[PDB]
DNA sequence: CTCAATTGGTCGTAGACAGCTCTAGCACCGCTTAAACGCACGTACGCGCTGTCC
DNA sequence: AGCGCGTACGTGCGTTTAAGCGGTGCTAGAGCTGTCTACGACCAATTGAG
């Protein structure tokens, strides 16, 4: 196996397959799918880590879309990456503006 | 049909949106804007459906329509 | 007693930002969808999942619109959002021309 | 019957690598699969355009690199660049 | 150095549209940019449409639906009429 | 006629469009009608724009379309403005528009 | 002597610049600024004069659009013109950071 | 040569002219500073992208093309320079 | 349970990549004066409210 | 939100700056072209991960 050869969980083979079939270029150098799989596993790790931490915060045995939305919107960088993304069953962050609250 | 988007439903949404106080005129405005929105999204989705020669609009058609609109939705396949 | 008007509103905001389930009744939205699509093509079918996805996108869009509008109102120093606020919002977004 | 492929298993494996405790709901798993596909799309698209901008035929690991540096926020890009360099060096350390 | 540009084609068009009217160098430039832009947008959309249909042979139909997606409805309608007319002529030729 | 721009009755280079569609990796294969259709739509859009911009030039009493005129055309037509709403045109400037609030009473 | 009333000249100016299309920022200042910022990213980068002018066209059109949105934010209670709160609002409505 | 303070090359009258084309009648003296700020952030983003393209090209010259690509990637497509 | 991932190998060419120049982008002076600065000034529109409306 | 308050920033002007022109020098690396082969695509035969 190649992900073995690279220490990856994500399927280097299937990433190479998708890069080939996706017509992204005439040729896809063998280093490219390894690198992309690694990036796609550092991402995903990032967010699944934050979602599991949120699940601990929310005292849950399972990540539910709430936890993903919370993780994504609390992390300023993921919220930059995903600002034009919406997530099923995610809801929204607590947002009340100062003039709406009573003095 | 359009009035099926009840006043309480719109209140609930605006509350999720953090709206404290609502002019009643907001309800028909919301209905109009939501109609326009749906119009555009469904038109794109059907246009994929038409191209696929399907009669069934699929979840993928909706996803791809939203991906066009800049509204990328996770939850139904990418 | 009487809750001073506006005190339940914040409570409801707190609930509905805690909650994440969809807030429009499913069938009425579905029927509005079928109506709008009929205008474009006859004898259409929808996957239930496709209708739910439409509803998700529609609700999250509306929530973000309400947020922005609220901010416009606050800039108006108004607690009450108004059609002119939605208009300004969308205009700045460049949705409406 | 329809054997629809997904990254599900790899998402679960990575979850258990970050959190051996807890699981992930099928809904959140679907959202993760979506997110994976989206990021893959964005990166491969960027690398495609980088290649055409250089008239180059081959999307190399370097195209992916620069794509990641354009697309992701600076810190997230930084760490992603570290991870990709590490992974490519590991792969080229095996055959 | 053999830089391709739509300059000649755009000229021809303008000679249809206002032969008495010239296009400035920069205006021509902009039109070139626009043409390339819309080309890339339509072709990319046709590509994604092709992917969604697992079709590896972008036909005129993929272009048609892409145009219906990208252009606003009246501009789209006219573009469709023009495209189908041109394809009809080419088919008869 | 030999060209595919002929037979199509088009000024735009059907063969060039076909080449670009192949060269751009937009697909593995590009059916011969697709280049014609794309080329025709290209032509139509260029024509529509050059029409509006030439009219603006004429009412500017100028024979040469300059970026001023392209921007004026593109923003005066709501549909072109929607197609080009995110586009910036070098040296285009803005439509003359002053908010009525600002005007003296 | 002669004095235009306040904003008379300002309106005449707006009319003027909406008639014209030249670059409103003085070029060489802008070029130096660009060089400075780029130096923060990478030393020893040469800028095609065209590439500079392109950055300038983009910056000007972007800021003009922003000012448009900001002036639209003026609208409530027949409030007039623009303040930094307006800028911040307009940007956030755009979703800019 | 180290470059500094060139942000001040955005002269108050320049920002005024821009506000005029933008249809602003009256401009808060505060806007000029915030406007320099916003411009700086914007330039930062576009320049970062163009630089990244030059780095991929291994080119030591930032070209107009690289800025155009940056702006298109920014979703702000610029016509007049190629691309 | 099975067909997508996998390997060693060949092919041939993409692009490494090294040289080669001369494009045009670097500095540079230096004179002109449009524009920047800064100061005065003031008036109009940003601040305020409690009148009042639901 | 009418109307009061008031001092902010518009119109002006006089002075100072340096942007612009443009004229001139220099050079480095943009881009071209020519040589080689590292490389990715194709392939048959192989395996077990999803």
């Amino acid at each position: 196996t190649r992900s073995s050869r690279a220490g990856l969980q994500f399927p280097v083979g299937r990433v190479h397959r998708l890069l080939r079939k996706g017509n992204y270029a005439e040729r896809v150098g063998a280093g490219a799918p390894v690198y992309l799989a690694a990036v796609l596993e550092y991402l995903t790790a990032e967010i699944l880590e934050l979602a599991g931490n949120a699940a601990r915060d929310n005292k849950k045995t399972r990540i539910i879309p709430r936890h993903l939305q919370l993780a994504v919107r609390n992390d300023e960088e993921l919220n930059k990456l995903l600002g034009r993304v919406t997530i099923a069953q995610g809801g929204v962050l607590p947002n009340i503006q100062s003039v709406l609250l009573p003095k | 049909n359009i009035q099926g988007i009840t006043k309480p439903a719109i209140r609930r949404l605006a509350r999720r949106g953090g709206v404290k106080r609502i002019s009643g005129l907001i309800y028909e405005e919301t209905r109009g804007v939501l109609k326009v929105f749906l119009e555009n999204v469904i038109r794109d989705a059907v246009t994929y459906t038409e191209h696929a020669k399907r009669k069934t609009v699929t979840a993928m058609d909706v996803v791809y329509a939203l991906k066009r609109q800049g509204r990328t939705l996770y939850g139904f396949g990418g | 007693h009487r809750y001073r008007p506006g005190t339940v509103a914040l409570r409801e905001i707190r609930r509905y930002q805690k909650s994440t389930e969809l807030l429009i009744r499913k069938l009425p939205f579905q029927r509005l969808v079928r109506e709008i699509a009929q205008d474009f093509k006859t004898d259409l079918r929808f996957q239930s999942s496709a209708v739910m996805a439409l509803q998700e996108a529609s609700e999250a869009y509306l929530v973000a619109l309400f947020e922005d509008t609220n901010l416009c109102a606050i800039h108006a120093k108004r607690v009450t959002i108004m059609p002119k606020d939605i208009q300004l919002a969308r205009r700045i977004r460049g949705e409406r021309a | 019957k329809t054997r629809k492929e997904s990254y599900a298993i790899y998402v679960y494996k990575v979850l258990k690598q970050v959190h051996p405790d807890t699981g992930i709901s099928s809904k959140a798993m679907s959202i993760m699969n979506s997110f994976v596909n989206d990021v893959f799309e964005r990166i491969a698209g960027e690398a495609s355009r980088l290649a055409h901008y250089n008239k180059r035929s081959t999307i190399t690991s370097r195209e992916i690199q620069t794509a990641v540096r354009l697309l992701l926020p600076g810190e997230l890009a930084k760490h992603a660049v570290s991870e990709g360099t590490k992974a490519v060096t590991k792969y080229t350390s095996a055959k």
